[PDB]
C-alpha cells in the first residue's frame, strides 16, 4: 500500500 | 449521431463534494457551457446505480463499510483501514451515494453506447481506477471504470481500456487480470515511491489473462510529442492483435503541466493527438476522467478534449462564466510546458516498445 496524496 | 454527455445540476453538485477536487465538476461543466458545446451533445441524466450493480465488482462487506461511514461521515470510524478508508480515501459524508452517482452515470454511458444511441458517451467525472473488490483507494471509492466495463460486457465482445491518467490503472487492470475478455493498457509514472507501485512492463496479467494487461512506464518530464509517438506505437499494435470491439478511454489529467504533482509536462494537444488516434477507429467509446489537481487546468483539459470529440476548434480566450477569474490573468485555453527536463532515455522507451511487441504477438 501506497499513498496517493 | 451526435455524443452523449453525462450530466444534471444535481449529479455536479455531489460531484463537487468528492474531498480531493472540491468545485472541480463545476469548473469542467461550466467551462464546456461557456464554450456552449453542451448544445451539440444529447444530455443525458444519470442513473444511480443499485446496490446490486455495485454489488457484481464489489464485495458485500466493503460496500457495507462505505455505506456505515458515509451516512454520519464517520472519519474516525476504526475498521476504516482494512477497507482502504483514511486520509487517501476521507469517509465524507454522503460518499457512499456520491460514489454511486458517479458509477451509475458511467454505466449510463455505457448503456447509451450499447443502445446505439451515440458512438461517444462522456462522464467527465468517472475514471476512478484505483478502487478495488474490497478496498477504496487513490480517491477512489467505488471502480466506476469497471462498472462501465461489466455493463459493456452484455454487448461488446472484446473491449480496451485505455488509462492515460499520470498513476497505474491498477484497480481495473486487477479487476480484468485472468481474463481475455478485456485488454487494458495503462500508461502512468513508474518509479519506486510513486503511487500505487505497480505497472511495470513486465506485468501483463494472470492465468488465462496473460498478455491482456499492457504496461508502459513512463519517466518524469515527459512532452507531447514522444507521449504520442509511444502511445500511438502502442495502440497501432494493441488494435491490430486484439480486435476491439469498444473502447473505455480514462483521461486523468494530472499528467499536464501546472499539476501540483508536476511529474509529467504534457498539454490537452497531446493527449488530444491520442484521442484521435482512438476516435479514428470508429468504435463505441466511453470517456471518463480521473485525477487533475490543477482544477483549472484540468477544465481547459476536458474542454479542449470534448472539443475534439465534437471536431470543433475553440477559441483561444476563456469566455466569461461563473470561474472566469480562476482563469486569470492570461484568460487562455492553452498550457505552456514547464522548463525542466525529461528524463525519458530513446534507448529505454525503444526497449518497452520492443518488449510489448513481444507480448503482443501471443494475442
Ligand atoms: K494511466
Ligand atoms: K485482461
Ligand atoms: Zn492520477
Amino acid at each position: 500500500r501506497h499513498k496517493k496524496x | 449521431l451526435v455524443p452523449v454527455y453525462i450530466y444534471s445540476p444535481e449529479y455536479v453538485s455531489m460531484c463537487d463534494s468528492l474531498a480531493k477536487i472540491p468545485k472541480r465538476a463545476s469548473m469542467v461543466h461550466s467551462l464546456i457551457e461557456a464554450y456552449a458545446l453542451h448544445k451539440q451533445m444529447r444530455i443525458v441524466k444519470p442513473k444511480v446505480a443499485s446496490m446490486e450493480e455495485m454489488a457484481t465488482f464489489h464485495t458485500d462487506a466493503y460496500l457495507q463499510h462505505l455505506q456505515k461511514v458515509s451516512q454520519e461521515g464517520d472519519d474516525d470510524h476504526p475498521d476504516s483501514i482494512e477497507y482502504g478508508l483514511g486520509y487517501d480515501c476521507p469517509a465524507t459524508e454522503g460518499i457512499f451515494d456520491y460514489a454511486a452517482a458517479i458509477g451509475g452515470a458511467t454505466i449510463t454511458a455505457a448503456q447509451c453506447l450499447i443502445d446505439g444511441m451515440c458512438k461517444v458517451a462522456i462522464n467527465w467525472s468517472g475514471g476512478w481506477a484505483h478502487a478495488k473488490k474490497d478496498e477504496a483507494s487513490g480517491f477512489c471509492y467505488l471502480n466506476d471504470a469497471v462498472l462501465g466495463i461489466l455493463r459493456l460486457r452484455r454487448k461488446f465482445e472484446r473491449i480496451l481500456y485505455v488509462d492515460l491518467d499520470l498513476h497505474h490503472g491498477d484497480g481495473v487492470e486487477d479487476a480484468f487480470s485472468f481474463t481475455s475478455k478485456v485488454m487494458t493498457v495503462s500508461l502512468h509514472k513508474f518509479s519506486p515511491g510513486f503511487f500505487p507501485g505497480t505497472g511495470d512492463v513486465s506485468d501483463v496479467g494472470l492465468g488465462k489473462g496473460r498478455y491482456y494487461s499492457v504496461n508502459v512506464p513512463i519517466q518524469d518530464g515527459i512532452q507531447d510529442e514522444k507521449y504520442y509517438q509511444i502511445c500511438e506505437s502502442v495502440l497501432k499494435e494493441v488494435y491490430q492483435a486484439f480486435n476491439p470491439k469498444a473502447v473505455v478511454l480514462q483521461l486523468g489529467a494530472d499528467t499536464i503541466a501546472g499539476d501540483p504533482m508536476c511529474s509529467f509536462n504534457m498539454t490537452p494537444v497531446g493527449i488530444g493527438k491520442c484521442l484521435k488516434y482512438i476516435l479514428q477507429w470508429q468504435l463505441a467509446t466511453l470517456i471518463l476522467g480521473g485525477g487533475g489537481f490543477n482544477l483549472a487546468n484540468t477544465a481547459r483539459c476536458w474542454t479542449y478534449l470534448t472539443g475534439v470529440i465534437l471536431g470543433k476548434t475553440l477559441s483561444s480566450e476563456i469566455p466569461d462564466h461563473e470561474f472566469f477569474t480562476a482563469y486569470g490573468p492570461d484568460y487562455v485555453l492553452e498550457i505552456t510546458p514547464s522548463c525542466r527536463p525529461d528524463r525519458n532515455e530513446p534507448h529505454r522507451i525503444q526497449q518497452i516498445l520492443n518488449y510489448i511487441k513481444g507480448n503482443l504477438k501471443h494475442v
